[PDB]
């Protein structure tokens, strides 16, 4: 509620989404099994086999809540299509306010033609941020991001990973293929309004992780899907490259049912525990 | 950490690939640091125990060119609890 | 798609208190702020009070402070409004509709009453009890057309359904709205235009009906002297 | 406080006409306003807000305007679904407010009432109460006056009347007025009469009866 | 087997009951006191589990340490007093259909099997009750305490079968239980049957005792039924003769 | 959940192999299950946990085995103290339920019954109500008594009681109490009690006349 945050929006469908901006209200959960009916798993897709290049603009008007959504290069966007704060985030959630035509600060409550947002994005460390996410006037999530990757593959099931999908291309990785929040095909980043833009990612458990990108510090409150009894055989573990948090004397904090990329504490390979999914042993 | 390309999936594993093995002998096998090989033999695939980060053997009793055939279907030191 | 359903019709005596509730259903969210309105019969609407969707602290009109309280529960998405010291003129139909923020901007954002509204619940604040009607014949006295009727008086509560010739005669029938008498009871008048030649040949009968008292009266009307 | 008033109290026109309604406040309100259409006997609906913006699903024919104190809901062409009352409403953070309400109906040639008088029934007289019924039928416009006469004496404050909704077919109105008096008072007078004044009537028409007739 | 409980209690409907389950071990440090209810006439059913331990263990969800049965939430309250080394079943709003017995059990749980985070380790699950102990009796009904009505079941040649006849003493219109019956006073027992009390109409209890006795003994020795309605303090001694 | 077992009742002899199975609608994970034993008028005690492991102080006679949806309780040789009611207590998965129950009887020779009737006491009649009781004892269980008031069958007005299994004779006994007002008793003269038994070729009727 600052005088540098655009608030132009029409609840034209009378769905009452704007209320959650002011006072929290529970989201009707019975609609999710239909809303996420086309968020296919990473397992059922094609397999990349060749050189990997920064992909081209993928315009298919897909749904922006699934993890495998392929955003597009963007930039300046008129200030009359954004309601609520815009979260365009470096690996740690950060917020960019409204600016003037040429970047100078503006304090007009976003109710003016001159005010505009700038979202010229490039990968870190030398860039600024990976991707953006906001909700436009009438209440639909919108996203941006740097070009996804062209995994290739054979058949019409090409993937074009917007995130760090170790499977289907061992060389794909977040720092080189990331687009938006999804650190892996399972886990989001957590910011105050995450429950607003992404409606019912509300049962995700929260983990403490810290990551290194170009020799810089980062603390992330990743909020990552789960449920007990889910098969997590060794062929169901995605590379969430990161700096562990030293959870205990001889254990590390890892995203659920996954693994990080580091040599053991001493004379050891990666040693993952069979039942406690989110622990990787230092030395074993 | 190495990978296993099979069945349309990629999953991590610790068994050395052919590109990671250089010199082999009748019983003594050396490897690039960062994995532990194993050998297909007489319909028996045993995990080649390693005594150093670079040297390994099958049986330390007695000890204390393309001759061997390895494989990438080998789960060794893969999820050892403590 | 959201549906709002109120309570049922209610009858109470002056000096008591009445409690009315309505629940939302089939909405993308769970709890919606609900605001009520009231209209005395034959009068412009009036806003009673409701739950503010900005802070949830209920706010009432300046003329209902204390007299009315507003409470709601999050379990069933239901809202409650109870009265106190019902005067006889509070008889009206009560509507509950969502207070949804639609326009927003300018350092503040304004709410509005938004479609749809509840079906409506009627409260009849009177001291009388269930009483049947007193049917009398409005015997006609000229010209090519004759006017007659069936006078129904001293009945309560509403409604009363009157059919002429068991619904056979429906042309020219004029049914007048009921009125609240000074005695806490209600009256009625109904008149139909018919030719004078058939005054003494066709059966003229009024099917006076009163559901609350379950009384059926079928009075016969003849031409007057 | 804020008091919203509408002028005129009632309006008339025909299909395809252009009509205007005026809603004005006591103190200047920038743009906070909204007009609800309330069908008789049904739930009201929203039409416009901010004094100029249309509501989703509303035909573009409706076109509000104004600012400050005076506003208006002008319709280019009327339709059969337009015959209702529009409650110009004001809103704010705390309270809400409604205006008395305007009505729009059909326009038709003036029609004279057909006055009829029915003497009180014997049953109610035996009950100790007298209630003379006075009737006006098939008249237009709504505006008409009725007076009571008992032995040529004027009466006021002792009668009640009812009004029906506009006839759907003939576009006229009907009215009944009841004069409440005691049985002793009823037996204390001889002649009873109603004096009715209507615009379509050149002169008032008096319908009278004698007791025991 | 460490369990001592208050004896039977009789309470009016719609009252606030309370029953304690002390453990002779007096060490409620790793004991998961359970609560199993078993009304006469049918099988038993679990009611609730209380954990003296901290939040470290609880149950899978990690919610309060007093997870209740399927249909006993709020309608029962289970509490422990570790400092005083006593248990309890703090009650409210007795109903008329809650007659039966209420047990105690150690209920050492079963460790978690499957998948779980490092944070959710050591999160037990249900499954044992182990050693039980004696029990209690709560009976509640609108009827008040009253004495017994003893009626002699007069013997007759109609009721006589061979040498051994049929007779007894009828006890009816009494509450609460139990009524200790010593049929024939200090007489030898041979085939005497004392059927359990039955709840007849009007919310009243009845019990019958029947003894088969030789015909000659009837004429050569006397029979007196000794009944002790302790709950109402009424004690009666009724004799049966032809 | 909704554990079930068959048969409802058993009838065996001491020293004999016995089987007892309780079936679940859904198989419990990791073979989580346990049985209980309840001697009459006593605190039930634990027998088996895990469907195969035996608790302390248990003779090798009682044991069980199985997995998935199938389970069984096995007694090597029945003993005089082995007769009781057994409950299997499915647990795990954050929920625990109990079986209905299964009782053990003694399979002995069929015994014929003895029919008795007691006209209501004079003091009982003075109270305004009559209670005629037809007594049955020393027979073989699973029988049914009938009522006839002046050659008129009665239903819904008689209360029956049953006796537990005898220690020595191993027989049952009933007390069918028929409740009728003093006016109803006086309205009819002939009163009869009849019983139907498997071991009886024909039902036996005992009747008396009022007064
Ligand atoms: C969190 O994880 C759970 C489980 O890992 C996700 O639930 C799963 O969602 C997928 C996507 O729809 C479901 O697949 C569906 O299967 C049906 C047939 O059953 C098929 O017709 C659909 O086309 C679709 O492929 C899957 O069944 C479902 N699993 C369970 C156990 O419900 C969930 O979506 C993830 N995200 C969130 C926010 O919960
Ligand atoms: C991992 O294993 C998969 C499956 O065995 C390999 O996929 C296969 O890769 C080869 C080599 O690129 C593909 O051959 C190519 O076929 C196309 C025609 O489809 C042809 O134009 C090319 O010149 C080349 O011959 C083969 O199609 C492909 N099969 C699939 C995808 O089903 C993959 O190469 C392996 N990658 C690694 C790093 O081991
Ligand atoms: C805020 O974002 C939402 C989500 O993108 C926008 O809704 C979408 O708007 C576009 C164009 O305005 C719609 O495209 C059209 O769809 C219709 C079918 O409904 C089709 O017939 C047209 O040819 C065209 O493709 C799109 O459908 C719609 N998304 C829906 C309905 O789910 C919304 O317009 C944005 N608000 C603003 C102020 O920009
Ligand atoms: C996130 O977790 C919550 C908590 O479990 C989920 O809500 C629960 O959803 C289940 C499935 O519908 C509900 O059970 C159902 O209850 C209805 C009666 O309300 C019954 O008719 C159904 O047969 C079914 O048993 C459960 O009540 C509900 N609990 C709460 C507190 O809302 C929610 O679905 C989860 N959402 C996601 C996206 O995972
Ligand atoms: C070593 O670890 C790997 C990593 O998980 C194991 O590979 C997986 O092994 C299972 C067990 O055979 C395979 O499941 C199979 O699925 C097919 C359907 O595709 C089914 O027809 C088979 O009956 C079986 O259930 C699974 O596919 C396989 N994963 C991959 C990616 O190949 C391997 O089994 C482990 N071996 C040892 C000796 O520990
Ligand atoms: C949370 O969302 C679910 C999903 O829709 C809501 O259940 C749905 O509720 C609506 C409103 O009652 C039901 O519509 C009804 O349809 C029948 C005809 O089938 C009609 O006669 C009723 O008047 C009403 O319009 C809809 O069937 C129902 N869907 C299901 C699958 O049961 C639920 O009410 C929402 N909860 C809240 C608190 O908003
Ligand atoms: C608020 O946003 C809604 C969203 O569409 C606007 O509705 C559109 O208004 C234009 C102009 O009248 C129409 O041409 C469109 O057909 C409307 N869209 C729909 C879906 O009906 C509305 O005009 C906006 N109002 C304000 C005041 O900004
Ligand atoms: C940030 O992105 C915007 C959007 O692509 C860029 O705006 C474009 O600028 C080029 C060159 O000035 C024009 O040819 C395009 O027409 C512009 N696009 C639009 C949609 O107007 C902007 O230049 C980028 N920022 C910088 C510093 O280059
Ligand atoms: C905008 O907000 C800042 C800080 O909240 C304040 O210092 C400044 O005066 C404000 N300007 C306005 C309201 O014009
Ligand atoms: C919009 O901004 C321009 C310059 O940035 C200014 O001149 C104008 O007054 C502003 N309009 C409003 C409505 O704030
Ligand atoms: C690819 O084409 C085939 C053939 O029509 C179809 O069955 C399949 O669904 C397609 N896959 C995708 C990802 O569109
Ligand atoms: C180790 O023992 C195995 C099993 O007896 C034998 O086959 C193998 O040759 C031995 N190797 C050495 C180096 O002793
Ligand atoms: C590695 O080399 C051995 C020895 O020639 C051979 O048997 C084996 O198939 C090779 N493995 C691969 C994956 O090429
Ligand atoms: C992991 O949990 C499963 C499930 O009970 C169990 O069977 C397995 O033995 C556990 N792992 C180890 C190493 O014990």
């Amino acid at each position: 509620h600052i005088n540098r945050t655009a608030l132009n929006c029409n609840d034209s469908l009378h769905t009452g989404f704007l209320a959650a901006l002011f006072y929290t209200h529970k989201f009707n959960a019975s609609g999710c099994p239909e809303r996420m009916a086309h968020c296919r798993p990473i397992d059922e897709f094609a397999q990349g086999w060749g050189p990997i290049t920064y992909a081209e603009g993928h315009g298919s008007d897909q749904r922006p809540y699934c993890w495998h959504y392929a955003p597009r290069q963007c930039g300046t966007i008129p200030a009359s299509q954004v309601c609520g704060p815009v979260y365009c985030f470096t690996p740690s959630p950060v917020v960019v306010g409204t600016t003037d035509r040429f970047g100078a600060p503006t304090y007009t409550w976003g109710e003016n033609e001159t005010d505009v947002l700038i979202l010229n994005n490039t990968r870190p460390p030398q860039g600024n941020w990976f991707g953006c996410t906001w909700m436009n006037s009438t209440g639909f999530t919108k996203t941006c991001g740097g070009p996804p990757c062209n995994i290739g593959g054979v058949g019409n099931n090409t993937l074009t990973c917007p995130t760090d999908c170790f499977r289907k291309h061992p060389e794909a990785t977040y720092t080189k293929c990331g687009s938006g929040p999804w650190l892996t095909p399972r886990c989001l980043v957590d910011y105050p309004y995450r429950l607003w833009h992404y409606p019912c990612t509300v049962n995700f458990t929260i983990f403490k992780v810290r990551m290194y990108v170009g020799g810089v510090e980062h603390r992330l409150n990743a909020a990552c899907n789960w449920t007990r009894g889910e098969r997590c055989d060794l062929q169901d573990r995605d590379r969430s490259e990161l700096s562990p948090l030293l959870l205990s004397t001889t254990e590390w904090q890892i995203l659920p049912c996954s693994f990080t990329t580091l040599p053991a504490l001493s004379t050891g390979l990666i040693h993952l525990h069979q039942n406690i999914v989110d622990v990787q042993y230092l030395y074993g | 950490y190495e990978v296993r390309n099979a069945s349309g999936l990629y999953h991590v594993t610790n068994d050395c690939s052919n590109a990671s093995i250089v010199y082999e002998t009748t019983d003594m096998i050396m490897h690039t640091p960062g994995c532990v090989p194993c050998v297909r033999e007489d319909n028996s695939s045993r995990c080649w125990v390693a005594l150093t980060p670079t040297l390994a053997a099958r049986n330390a009793s007695v000890p204390t060119p393309r001759r061997h055939e390895t494989v990438q279907d080998c789960n060794c030191s893969i999820y050892p609890g403590h | 798609q959201v549906q709002l359903v109120q309570s049922g019709a209610e009858v109470k005596k002056p000096g008591s208190s009445v409690k009315v509730s309505c629940t939302t259903s089939g909405g993308t969210y769970i709890n919606y702020a609900i605001s009520w309105v009231r209209q005395a019969p034959g009068q412009g609407l009036e806003w009673v009070g409701g739950m503010s969707p900005i802070s949830n602290t209920p706010k009432y009109a300046q003329k209902f402070q204390g007299r009315v309280t507003i409470t709601a529960d999050e379990s069933t998405s239901t809202t409650y409004m109870e009265l106190s010291s019902l005067r006889p003129e509070d008889t009206a139909v009560y509507y509950c509709a969502r207070d949804l923020l639609k326009y927003c901007g300018g350092g503040n954002c304004h709410s509005l009453l938004v479609d749809p509204w509840g079906q409506g619940t009627l409260v009849t604040v009177s001291s009388a009890s269930t009483k049947g009607p007193s049917v009398f014949p409005l015997a006609p006295s000229s010209g090519g057309t004759a006017a007659l009727g069936c006078l129904v008086k001293d009945y309560f509560p509403e409604p009363v359904t009157v059919s002429w010739n068991s619904g056979a005669l429906t042309s020219g029938v004029h049914t007048f709205p009921a009125v609240l008498q000074s005695s806490g009871l209600y009256s009625l008048s109904s008149v139909v235009t018919v030719p004078s030649s058939s005054l003494g040949t066709q059966t003229y009968i009024c099917n006076v009906n009163h559901k609350p008292s379950n009384t059926k009266v079928d009075k016969r009307v003849e031409p007057k002297s | 406080d804020i008091v919203m008033t509408q002028s005129p109290s009632t309006l008339s026109a025909s299909v395809g006409d252009r009509v205007t309604i005026s809603c004005r406040a006591s103190q200047s309100i920038s743009s906070w306003l909204a007009w609800y259409q309330q069908k008789p006997g049904r739930a009201p609906k929203l039409l416009i807000y901010k004094a100029s913006s249309l509501e989703t699903g509303v035909p573009s024919r409706f076109s509000g305007s104004g600012s400050g104190t005076e506003f208006t809901l002008t319709i280019s062409s009327l339709q059969p679904d337009d015959f209702a009352t529009y409650y110009c409403q004001h809103y704010n953070t705390y309270l809400f407010t409604f205006g008395p309400g305007t009505k729009v109906d059909l326009k038709r040639t003036v029609a004279a009432p057909s006055v009829f008088i029915f003497p009180p029934s014997d049953e109610q007289l035996k009950s100790g109460t007298a209630s003379v019924v006075c009737l006006l039928n098939n008249f237009y416009p709504r505006e008409a006056k009725v007076q009571w006469k008992v032995d040529n004496a004027l009466q006021s404050g002792n009668s009640q009347e009812s009004v029906t909704e506009q006839d759907s077919k003939d576009s006229t109105y009907s009215l009944s007025s009841t004069l409440t008096l005691s049985k002793a008072d009823y037996e204390k007078h001889k002649v009873y009469a109603c004096e009715v004044t209507h615009q379509g009537l050149s002169s008032p028409v008096t319908k009278s009866f004698n007791r025991g007739e």
